[PDB]
DNA sequence: TGAAAGTACTTGAGTAG
């Protein structure tokens, strides 16, 4: 509920924005609006975003690492 | 030294815009006050800082905005100019024109100081320096009471149009594309004017920048000196480069001067700077609640409102509507207008307006109801007999009103008088005065007022018929 | 023809020099 509200990676570094998941029946689309527009987020590639988590970072979302 | 100053004393004589000369020649003549209008980067410092620099005495120039007198006086002193900052040779002409004016945003000062050191110094040059509108200009022939050295065409670089959010489905991403297709300084209504603005413009990908009240003075100038060197192309400005990709307002502005002054900062060289309008019909309702609730707390404010409405809402060429309300001639311009550009599409545009202009249920009608109606909107002289006559408790109930209500009553009395046979008239006087304040004290209201008074006196004919005297 | 209620989610949305 927190983190909903940031659009913006401010704190730490990756000053870029963060897109709008949509859920489409089985597929996720990562909806950027302006900074191409829509893309299917491949299985894949959350996979690549959520290996690099660190503990601390995971710990805190209430998913204990071990 | 009319022109013999050149640029070797401060920085300027070069004739910027050939009357530029005569803007000395104006006021090295004394031709009483020309009213200087000019478009942004006109080098007016030449125009009324001259004669400063070669006034036998002081040239007082009301410049409110201290940050602006100080910047003046320390761009000056990079010309090796002898004036002095007194905000907080010259000492720091009616300059700032807009500030006498409330439609330049800028009718925010105080006293006369400088405006009396200035009509002491009346022998000395008296000048007034962007508003020179028939409503504005009067304005300033009457509030402040003075050549229009109004430009011509007013100015060519920026392409007028208008673009309703109402027919866009996405007029975030409408203008995020016309900044794109084009610095920038985005002003717009109150209520976090920046923030929440800026906020999504970069989330569109638009770095925009705030300025608000808000913010700090750090900010401010870090802002600023950033936005100078192109190092923040977007920056959102509540009220307060050559280029000026886009001075597009988000919201309407206060006064259809302060429009024009917003819009009016570009194109310092001249270079084509677009500049757009949004529109909403429920942007125009909330600026007249805020308007009518400020001269509340002033005809004319009202009046020019209504202008710049009918102005956002006119079939015709934004510089022609201009000139209407600048008092120019007919601009004759080329490309450049939205009408000029194409008369049927701002036809069309209108049309699509005008065809979608069609507890929360509480408030949206009280919303409706105050939005259609707004649009819809002496003591005692001698011996009334009217107990706390002077008195306004219950509104809009005119003395005259209260002297017919109790010529009515005191009717009613005699009829009284005539079927019951009272005392007399003279205490009956005291007698009317006492129902007459109970009556005022019973009710608040005026049509309550009316209404309780036409009881008591069927009350009174009442008793009348019965045939008792008009007991307590 | 003739199921329906609590809790989610899912979106757009929302006062000055
Ligand atoms: N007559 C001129 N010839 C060449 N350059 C000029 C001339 N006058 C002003 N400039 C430059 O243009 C700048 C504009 O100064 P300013 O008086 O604030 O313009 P504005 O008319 O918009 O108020 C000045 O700082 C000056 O350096």
């Amino acid at each position: 509920d927190l983190c909903k509200g940031k659009n913006i990676c401010e704190h730490g570094g990756c000053g870029r924005y963060q897109p709008r998941i949509r859920r489409s029946g089985l597929e996720l689309y990562a909806e950027w609006k302006h900074v191409e527009k829509k893309i299917l987020l491949s299985p894949e590639r959350v996979h690549e975003i959520f290996k690099r988590i660190s503990d601390e970072e995971c710990f805190v979302l209430g998913m204990e690492p071990r | 030294r009319v022109r013999s100053t050149l640029k070797k004393v401060f920085g300027f004589d070069s004739f910027k815009t050939p009357l530029q000369e005569s803007a000395t020649m104006a006021v090295v003549k004394g031709n009483k006050d020309v009213f200087v209008c000019m478009p942004t980067g006109a080098g007016k410092s030449l125009c009324y800082q001259l004669p400063a620099l070669l006034a036998k005495g002081i040239t007082i120039v009301v410049s409110p905005l201290i940050a602006l007198i100080q910047d003046q006086v320390d761009h000056l002193l990079t010309l090796k100019v002898r004036v002095s900052s007194l905000n907080s040779k010259i000492l720091y002409v009616v300059d700032e024109a807009h500030c006498v004016s409330q439609w330049g945003h800028d009718f925010r000062p105080d006293y006369l100081r400088l405006g009396a050191l200035r009509s002491r110094l009346g022998h000395a040059p008296c000048v007034a320096l962007a508003t020179a509108t028939p409503q504005v200009q009067e304005d300033v022939f009457a509030a402040l009471h003075l050549a229009i050295f109004k430009t011509p065409c007013f100015r060519a670089n920026l392409f007028y149009d208008v673009q309703f959010k109402e027919l866009i489905s996405d007029p975030y991403g409408n203008l995020k594309d016309f900044c794109l297709k084009a610095c920038g300084i985005v002003y717009c209504r109150t209520r976090e004017a920046c923030e929440q603005l800026a906020i999504e413009l970069s989330c569109r990908g638009v770095n925009a920048k705030a300025y608000h009240a808000g913010l700090k003075a750090s900010e401010r100038t870090l802002v600023q000196n950033d936005w100078m060197e192109e190092k923040v192309p977007v920056i959102v400005a509540t009220i307060s480069k050559a280029n000026v990709r886009f001075v597009a307002h988000w919201n309407i502005a206060k006064s259809m001067a302060g429009y024009y002054q917003e819009s009016g900062r570009a194109g310092r060289d001249g270079k084509p700077s677009w500049c757009r309008l949004y529109y909403s019909r429920n942007d125009r309702d909330q600026v007249s609640f805020l308007i009518r609730k400020e001269v509340a707390k002033d005809k004319a404010t009202i009046m020019a409102f209504d202008a710049l409405v009918t102005f956002c809402e006119e079939l015709g060429c934004r510089h022609a509507a201009i000139a209407k309300y600048f008092g120019d001639a007919l601009p004759a311009c080329a490309k450049g207008c939205d009408h000029c550009q194409n008369p049927t599409a701002v036809r069309r545009r209108l049309e699509a307006l005008e065809r979608s202009s069609s507890e929360a249920h509480k408030r949206e009608w009280n919303l409706f109801y105050q939005k259609q109606m707004q649009l819809r909107k002496v003591p005692p002289d001698e011996n009334c007999p009217l107990k706390e006559a002077s008195s306004r408790r219950i509104p809009r109930l005119t003395v005259k009103a209260r002297e017919h209500c109790l010529r009515l009553l005191e009717e009613a009395l005699s009829s009284n008088r005539q079927s019951t046979r009272t005392a007399d008239e003279a205490d009956l006087r005291a007698k009317a005065v006492e129902l007459e304040h109970e009556t005022f004290r019973n009710a608040k209201v005026a049509n309550l007022y009316k209404a309780s008074v036409l009881k008591k006196v069927a009350d009174i004919h009442r008793a009348s018929k019965d045939g008792q005297p008009y007991d307590m």
